RNA sequence: GUGUAAGUGCACAAGGGAGCUUGACUGCGAGACGGACAUGUCGAGCAGGGACGAAAGUCGGGACUAGUGAUCCGGCACCUCU
RNA sequence: UCAACCAUAGACUCGGCGAAAUUGCACUACGAGUAAAGAUGCUCGUUACGCGCGGCAGGACGAAAAGACCCCGGGACCUUCAC
RNA sequence: UACACGGCCCGUACCCCAAACCAACACAGGUGGUCAGGUAGAGAAUACUAAGGCGUACGAGUGAACUAUGGUUAAGGAACUC
RNA sequence: UUGUGCGCCGAUAAUGUAGCGGGGCUCAAGCACACCGCCGAAGCCGCGGCAGCCAACGUGUUGGCUGGGUAGGGGAGCGUCCUGCAUCCGGUGAAGCCGCCGAGUGAUCGAGUGGUGGAGGGUGUGGGAGUGAGAAUGCAGGCAUGAGUAGCGAUUAGGCAAGUGAGAACCUUGCCCGCCGAAAGACCAAGGGUUCCUGGGCCAGGCCAGUCCGCCCAGGGUGAGUCGGGACCUAAGGCGAGGCCG
RNA sequence: GGGGAUAAGCUCCGUGCGUCGAGAGGGAAACAGCCCAGAUCGCCGGCUAAGGCCCCUAAGCGUGUGCUAAGUGGAAAAGGAU
RNA sequence: CAAACUCCGUGAUAGCUGGUUCUCCCCGAAAUGCAUUUAGGUGCAGCGUCGCAUGUUUCUUGCCGGAGGUAGAGCUACUGGA
RNA sequence: UCCGGCUCUACCUGGCUGGAGGGCAGUGAGAAAAUGUUGUGGUUAGCGGAAAUGGCUUGGGAUGGCCUGCCGUAGACGGUGAGAGCCCGGUACGUGAAAACCCGACGUCUGUCUUGAUGGUGUUCCCGAGUAGCAGCGGGCCCGUGGAAUCUGCUGUGAAUCUGCCGGGACCACCCGGUAAGCCUGAAUACUUCCCAGUGACCGAUAGCGGAUUAGUACCGUGAGGGAAUGGUGAAAAGUACCCCGGGAGGGGAGUGAAAGAGUACCUGAAACCGUGCGCUUACAAUCCGUCAGAGCCCUCGACGUGUCGUGGGGUGAUGGCGUGCCUUUUGAAGAAUGAGCCUGCGAGUCAGGGACAUGUCGCGAGGUUAACCCGGGUGGGGUAGCCGCAGCGAAAGCGAGUCUGAAUAGGGCGUAUCCACACAAGAGUGUGUGGUGUAGUGGUGUGUUCUGGACCCGAAGCGGAGUGAUCUACCCAUGGCCAGGGUGAAGC
RNA sequence: AAGUGUUUAAGGGCGCAUGGUGGAUGCCUUGGCACUGGGAGCCGAUGAAGGACGUAGGAGGCUGCGAUAAGCCUCGGGGAGCUGUCAACCGAGCGUUGAUCCGAGGAUGUCCGAAUGGGGAAACCCGGCACGAGUGAUGUCGUGUCACCAGGCGCUGAAUAUAUAGGCGUCUGGGGGGAACGCGGGGAAGUGAAACAUCUCAGUACCCGUAGGAAGAGAAAACAAAAUGUGAUUCCGUGAGUAGUGG
């Protein structure tokens, strides 16, 4: 049984140079007028997981 | 639990009897029920680096020499004839060491099927020399022929 | 390699039957029982192997107490002068001589009355 | 009294009037605040252009704190992506 | 009211064969108090020679059934303009 | 019609309202058809009897409770009790 | 009048005082204020032991500290079975069983033994595990207790003589008594299949003993052209060549 | 502190609160949660905390100075009383 | 019998209940927040452990710089209330 | 090569079929049927097959202990009175089948064809049709209508035949590549009810197949079906002659045997459990049944006399201090909360994967390692097919110690392993340029975690598929039987 | 006179020695489990798989065997021992000419069982046809043959005129059983999704029809991608949990 690993999750990250996993910005979808260029200016430009969750994705990529 | 043969059905009413809840006439704490964990037919060979097992050798037979257990001869035994009193008392001569190990070219037959009676001594072509064998022997034995091919394919 | 489980066991059996050795009724004969009460006399047996520091301590100074009455001082103003004139001596060989030499203790009594001060209600 | 409740502020105005006009800009963002996490808040300076004021400077939405919705699937426009 | 007597088969004793539920322990009293909040088993005090046989059932939260009721994670069957 | 010939195979024991069948038992249960005496009586009810078969496998002894099956009861007669 | 410390009444529950723990306590063993004392733990100190961490020096000693612990984490081990081995232990007694002794902080150990047992175990160092039981109303087996207690299975019911026999209420024979008698009698079908008879014995079975039995052991026993099932025919219905449909 | 009635062994919060949980020892008779105090092991040694010193039970029926007659001590109020 | 019985998928599935076996040595929790078809489940952060790294950055007190807006107090000071 | 007959007849040129001769091959998937047989190939069963009575000792019994000598191309294995190569079955090795059967060739006999074949210059009805493809409907390819090819098919439709077709992942053009609708064909592979021979860090009777034994039996259920428990005397039966008690059973002697505390209920015989006897305790005693003290009595041992001391013991324990079992789940239980009658056996974090990671540890090191597979009755050697890191950034084009962002030196995000010394800035904490120290991962082995597997163990109500039942009951169908006696008195007459 | 005081055990407890029941423990293996290398991959109308009944000098049971009944012939291997087992035992007996034992071919094979002559509650009833035999004849006896379907052949031919269906009779096949594997027709839910329909569970279990020792697939209307490439099918390890698919 080769570990299956998780098609949901790969299409939504990748692996940094160093071992951390990089992923994208959310909340941006839908529903742009209300929201602020300024709000959204830090909001495009993909960024590093925190290292809380890390563990528990670490777990999901390679699975 | 799987595999016993029989009666899949359950032992007995659920509530009202008094007695334990059972689910089947093999579960593995029931007697002549099956086991917790059935074992299956297995291997058991680990891989070791072709680096791993020349480095033993190596190791081995360098340990081996310090000891002084290694010696060189040109024949065994007189052609087209295998007579284990002639072997015997080669070896008697010899060694006074029971048990020894030689190494041949493959080719020489008559002295393998001669010797091979023995317990207390093995006989072994280079190609198929090992690790178990030379260390469980108390000494060992290359013939010119054997010594020849194994020192050329260890610096080929 | 199943490894039939007979010896193993029935050691540890007799080893905790033997240890309970001599209990009432059933309870040295049922090992499932005889556990229950070899854990419990031991813990006993913990336990009051300081209690029993503590109960002779207590049967030493009462002897004393005694002595000291029946020889005219009460067991603290004993204890006080024999302090106060800075004897080393314990309670224990208090009470064994108590009980076998009358005379010494007599002469121990003596020395802490006269070692005893003047007042005893004096404030320094 | 101060668009919509209460609190916090506010006359050096955040209160009205007018004139003009669009910064309710574009790309970034030193560093921070809060966040278990996704998020959420503040922010000097850098490049183009513009706005008001001669200039000094202020201008990245409303005095602040509520007015909000993740992901998928899909629709529409532009590009020196395949 | 208000039970009385009597003839029957048991219950009783003797001989014969010989069960079951239950069962952590057992040199197993009382009361007031205490306490997982109604104690044979803790505290205190009271009473009590060891052991049986026939009875009576207040307690031993007695035995029987992993509570029906209620609620909580789930089944089956049924109804309908629930999907 | 004198005639001497010629007609299979299988069941046939026993029990069969019961210690033999169906109920786990040598179980107060169930099991279909046939035979149907005498005296009383309408009688196939009931009571006693022949034919015929049974006393169905623990006994012996003890005026207690108390339970069960029964008999009798002064006076009252439903006052108990739903 | 006032401020004060103590007091009293104000004050009734239920199994038995039962609202100091009790006895008892005012000639306080009560209350308030000071003093000296003394008891009082696994607290501390005293003596001996072990272990962890740490520092110094060395090639494991000195000194400072800490050592209760569930969920849980970490470290180091004991033992069982079976593999590898230098190969040994043992009919001058292995394994196993039951004792005794000594030793380790533990799981234990003993080239440590006494009695049974009479054929296999295995030092050391690794290796692999169906590897360690009190619980799960666990499973299977054995044995407990309630206990020599309840029950001995009806409404018909016996006593006795004699016989057999070791034993005789219970069986055989005899006499009387009672009970059924639209059965508790006599035949069959269905069903069961040797329970029928004779002979022998009574461990096991019969809810007791039992010579008896529907026990067991051996033998014997079932005789049909005319009774019954097939040779015959058919109902309900089943099967069904071809056939139809799937 | 909120709620409840300033009731509950009540419920809901805060305590770089404490303890039990996950803590043995002594005291409050008994009693995790209140008081004193952290059980490496052994010792038939000593000093002490809380609490106690007439007997059950180890320790003063102690010292000196006052109060109480109620067994108050050893359950309670408004109020009342030479 | 509110969907018969035997076999098989079948080790159906069980956030639920029970049980989980030899010794010692070291450290030592929480019953919190947030979120949750979530409330008796689960995950994240705090809380423990082991290792590595920075080796005091941590702790206690004294002094210094600080902002509060509670207890209390006050009201011809405001909002209320007399 | 030749002969004849034809394209409705006889006489040059052109197009076919039949016969005499090199082919194509044949028990064949591409022609069909027949024609017959040699390997010390094997199978079915077999033959020989070495070498101590060696001696002594314990020993019941020797294969055992010691001493000699033994043979071995055989020291796998089993048995015989305990451990046997020199005792027997047998082992290497050799040998062998009258007869039959499975796998390998070779001279009777059979067919064909050489009316057929090979190489060279230009103009004018065949090679798979209800098929490809199509509309709708669904199915299988990882592909769930999604933008959906390719395949199949249910219904209606429906093609071209060489400047024909269909594919190249909606779809089209140039070109690029392969013939559908007909057919068959070994080897590599899967399986083992059956047989033989060997092997096992597989079990050793509650294990192991349910079944070492009369087992799929007894037994249960009417059925489908379910489904047991039950091994060992001894080396050999030498299985207890005979005597005695009793009716026998049973038992005690005598004998057998090494042992009868091996006697057929038979090796070992444990614990619960039930007894006998012995020492001590107990009939004023209130209770998780012990522990701490502790006299007395009993016995034991040494110095010492009749019992006293002595670094005394074991057994008992009069009496007194403390003392509320164990596991659970719980905030919390002596608990009157749960589970346990007892004992003995059995019973629960295992196991696989180039699975993934981290920690130990092992080898090599800018390298690390091989899978499958081939060949050594043996783990060797070969096999670089492949995977991870050596470079990352970017979604991608692409760039590359930079890269993305962006119009951008203009810093930011992520890496450049990581640092030391020199200079430039602000000292917005650090950034920007030089010279050196130069990058550490990978494959085992064991371990925790995660992964998919039933995944720590037992347990459900229930859903689905295949079968067995109307011998009770419900209904009904056909054929028979049953209803003692006694009254009431319709219509009708 | 006074107060002081052991002196017994119906039983019980504790130890110690003895035993009793119950059969764990240790040791054994003809038994099983799992493999390796080989063999064989079917058995059946010449009557199978599996059964009833019978069969012995001896009563039952197991094994073999089949009225020719622990068996019979012929050919080859061995011998001095045999007449299988429970079980022994006897009793009868068998052998130097070579009996039994093992192997090869052959015959024998009752009955049921695809059952096949018809029927039927398996191991049991009832017949037709051809040839022989015995009785005064019959009665009676044996032996054979007698199913269905498929495919052919010969004969016949209804509606009817041709012909066909149908009708006969004869040769050759098949019929049932068997552990798995393979092909093909059909084909679900529990479960996971923490619910649940899409989805998953999975074309799995199970049912059914086929053949075989293997099967199936099999000679591109396949891929590839400018290389002037691969060249049937099948099975392995990769490629890779990657491209992709998916409320
Ligand atoms: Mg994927
Ligand atoms: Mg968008
Ligand atoms: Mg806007
Ligand atoms: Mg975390
Ligand atoms: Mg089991
Ligand atoms: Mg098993
Ligand atoms: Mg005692
Ligand atoms: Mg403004
Ligand atoms: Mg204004
Ligand atoms: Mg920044
Ligand atoms: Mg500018
Ligand atoms: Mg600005
Ligand atoms: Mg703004
Ligand atoms: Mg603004
Ligand atoms: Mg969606
Ligand atoms: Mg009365
Ligand atoms: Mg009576
Ligand atoms: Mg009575
Ligand atoms: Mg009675
Ligand atoms: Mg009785
Ligand atoms: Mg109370
Ligand atoms: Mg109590
Ligand atoms: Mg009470
Ligand atoms: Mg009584
Ligand atoms: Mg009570
Ligand atoms: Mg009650
Ligand atoms: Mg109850
Ligand atoms: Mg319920
Ligand atoms: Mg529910
Ligand atoms: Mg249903
Ligand atoms: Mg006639
Ligand atoms: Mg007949
Ligand atoms: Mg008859
Ligand atoms: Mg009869
Ligand atoms: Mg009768
Ligand atoms: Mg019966
Ligand atoms: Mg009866
Ligand atoms: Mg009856
Ligand atoms: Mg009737
Ligand atoms: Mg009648
Ligand atoms: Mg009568
Ligand atoms: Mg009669
Ligand atoms: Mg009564
Ligand atoms: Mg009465
Ligand atoms: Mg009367
Ligand atoms: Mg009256
Ligand atoms: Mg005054
Ligand atoms: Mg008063
Ligand atoms: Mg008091
Ligand atoms: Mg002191
Ligand atoms: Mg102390
Ligand atoms: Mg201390
Ligand atoms: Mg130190
Ligand atoms: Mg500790
Ligand atoms: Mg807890
Ligand atoms: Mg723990
Ligand atoms: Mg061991
Ligand atoms: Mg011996
Ligand atoms: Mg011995
Ligand atoms: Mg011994
Ligand atoms: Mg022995
Ligand atoms: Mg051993
Ligand atoms: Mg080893
Ligand atoms: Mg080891
Ligand atoms: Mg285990
Ligand atoms: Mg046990
Ligand atoms: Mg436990
Ligand atoms: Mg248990
Ligand atoms: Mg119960
Ligand atoms: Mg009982
Ligand atoms: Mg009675
Ligand atoms: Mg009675
Ligand atoms: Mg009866
Ligand atoms: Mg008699
Ligand atoms: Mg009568
Ligand atoms: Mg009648
Ligand atoms: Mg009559
Ligand atoms: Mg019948
Ligand atoms: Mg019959
Ligand atoms: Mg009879
Ligand atoms: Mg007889
Ligand atoms: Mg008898
Ligand atoms: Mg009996
Ligand atoms: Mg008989
Ligand atoms: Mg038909
Ligand atoms: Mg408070
Ligand atoms: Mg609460
Ligand atoms: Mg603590
Ligand atoms: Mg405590
Ligand atoms: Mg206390
Ligand atoms: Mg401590
Ligand atoms: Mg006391
Ligand atoms: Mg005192
Ligand atoms: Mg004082
Ligand atoms: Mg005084
Ligand atoms: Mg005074
Ligand atoms: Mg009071
Ligand atoms: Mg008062
Ligand atoms: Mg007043
Ligand atoms: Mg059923
Ligand atoms: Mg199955
Ligand atoms: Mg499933
Ligand atoms: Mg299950
Ligand atoms: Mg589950
Ligand atoms: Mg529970
Ligand atoms: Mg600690
Ligand atoms: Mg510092
Ligand atoms: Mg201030
Ligand atoms: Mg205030
Ligand atoms: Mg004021
Ligand atoms: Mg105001
Ligand atoms: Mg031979
Ligand atoms: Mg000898
Ligand atoms: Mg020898
Ligand atoms: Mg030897
Ligand atoms: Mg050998
Ligand atoms: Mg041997
Ligand atoms: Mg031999
Ligand atoms: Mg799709
Ligand atoms: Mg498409
Ligand atoms: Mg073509
Ligand atoms: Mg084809
Ligand atoms: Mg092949
Ligand atoms: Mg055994
Ligand atoms: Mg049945
Ligand atoms: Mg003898
Ligand atoms: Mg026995
Ligand atoms: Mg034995
Ligand atoms: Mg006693
Ligand atoms: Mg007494
Ligand atoms: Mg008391
Ligand atoms: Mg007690
Ligand atoms: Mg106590
Ligand atoms: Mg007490
Ligand atoms: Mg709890
Ligand atoms: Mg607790
Ligand atoms: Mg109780
Ligand atoms: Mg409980
Ligand atoms: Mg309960
Ligand atoms: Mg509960
Ligand atoms: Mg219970
Ligand atoms: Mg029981
Ligand atoms: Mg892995
Ligand atoms: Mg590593
Ligand atoms: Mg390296
Ligand atoms: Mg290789
Ligand atoms: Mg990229
Ligand atoms: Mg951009
Ligand atoms: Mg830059
Ligand atoms: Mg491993
Ligand atoms: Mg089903
Ligand atoms: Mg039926
Ligand atoms: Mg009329
Ligand atoms: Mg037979
Ligand atoms: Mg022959
Ligand atoms: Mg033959
Ligand atoms: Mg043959
Ligand atoms: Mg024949
Ligand atoms: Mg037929
Ligand atoms: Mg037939
Ligand atoms: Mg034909
Ligand atoms: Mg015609
Ligand atoms: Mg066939
Ligand atoms: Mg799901
Ligand atoms: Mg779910
Ligand atoms: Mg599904
Ligand atoms: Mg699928
Ligand atoms: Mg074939
Ligand atoms: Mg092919
Ligand atoms: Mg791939």
């Amino acid at each position: 049984p080769k570990a299956k690993t998780h098609s949901g999750a790969s299409k939504r990250f990748r692996r940094t140079g160093t071992g951390k996993i990089v992923r994208q910005k959310a909340n941006r979808r839908h529903l742009l007028e209300h929201k602020p260029t300024k709000r959204t200016r830090r909001l495009d430009g993909r960024t590093t997981v925190s290292a809380a969750d890390n563990s528990r994705i670490n777990k999901l990529l390679n699975g | 639990r799987g595999e016993v043969s029989g009666g899949g059905k359950k032992p007995y009413r659920q509530k009202g009897t008094g007695r334990a809840r059972q689910g089947s006439t093999r579960a593995p704490q029931f007697t002549g029920g099956g086991t917790v964990h059935g074992p299956k037919p297995r291997d058991y060979s680990q891989r070791t680096p072709k680096k791993m097992i020349a480095a033993a050798l190596r190791g081995a037979l360098s340990d081996r020499a310090r000891n002084d257990r290694i010696h060189a001869v040109t024949e065994l035994v007189e052609g087209q004839t295998p007579s284990t009193k002639s072997a015997k008392t080669f070896l008697g001569t010899l060694t006074e060491n029971k048990k020894v190990l030689v190494v041949i070219g493959r080719t020489d037959e008559v002295g393998a099927k001669s010797v091979r009676n023995l317990p207390g001594v093995h006989v072994i072509s280079p190609d198929q020399l090992n690790t178990y064998d030379v260390l469980n022997a108390d000494d060992v034995v290359f013939s010119v022929e054997a010594l020849n091919a194994y020192i050329s394919a260890n610096s080929k | 390699a199943r490894v039939k489980r007979a010896l193993n066991a029935q050691k540890k059996r007799r080893t905790v039957l033997k240890a309970s050795k001599g209990y009432r009724g059933q309870r040295s004969r049922l090992y499932r029982k005889a556990k229950e009460q070899q854990l419990h006399s031991l813990t006993y047996a913990y336990r009051d192997r300081r209690a029993r520091k503590g109960e002779f301590r207590k049967l030493w100074i009462s002897r004393i107490n005694a002595a000291a009455r029946a020889n005219d001082i009460t067991y603290n103003r004993l204890i006080q002068g024999l302090k106060a004139a800075g004897v080393e001596v314990d309670r224990k060989n208090l009470a064994e001589l108590a009980v076998s030499d009358p005379a010494a203790f007599t002469a121990l009594v003596d020395v802490a009355r006269a070692a005893l001060p003047e007042d005893v209600n004096a404030p320094s």
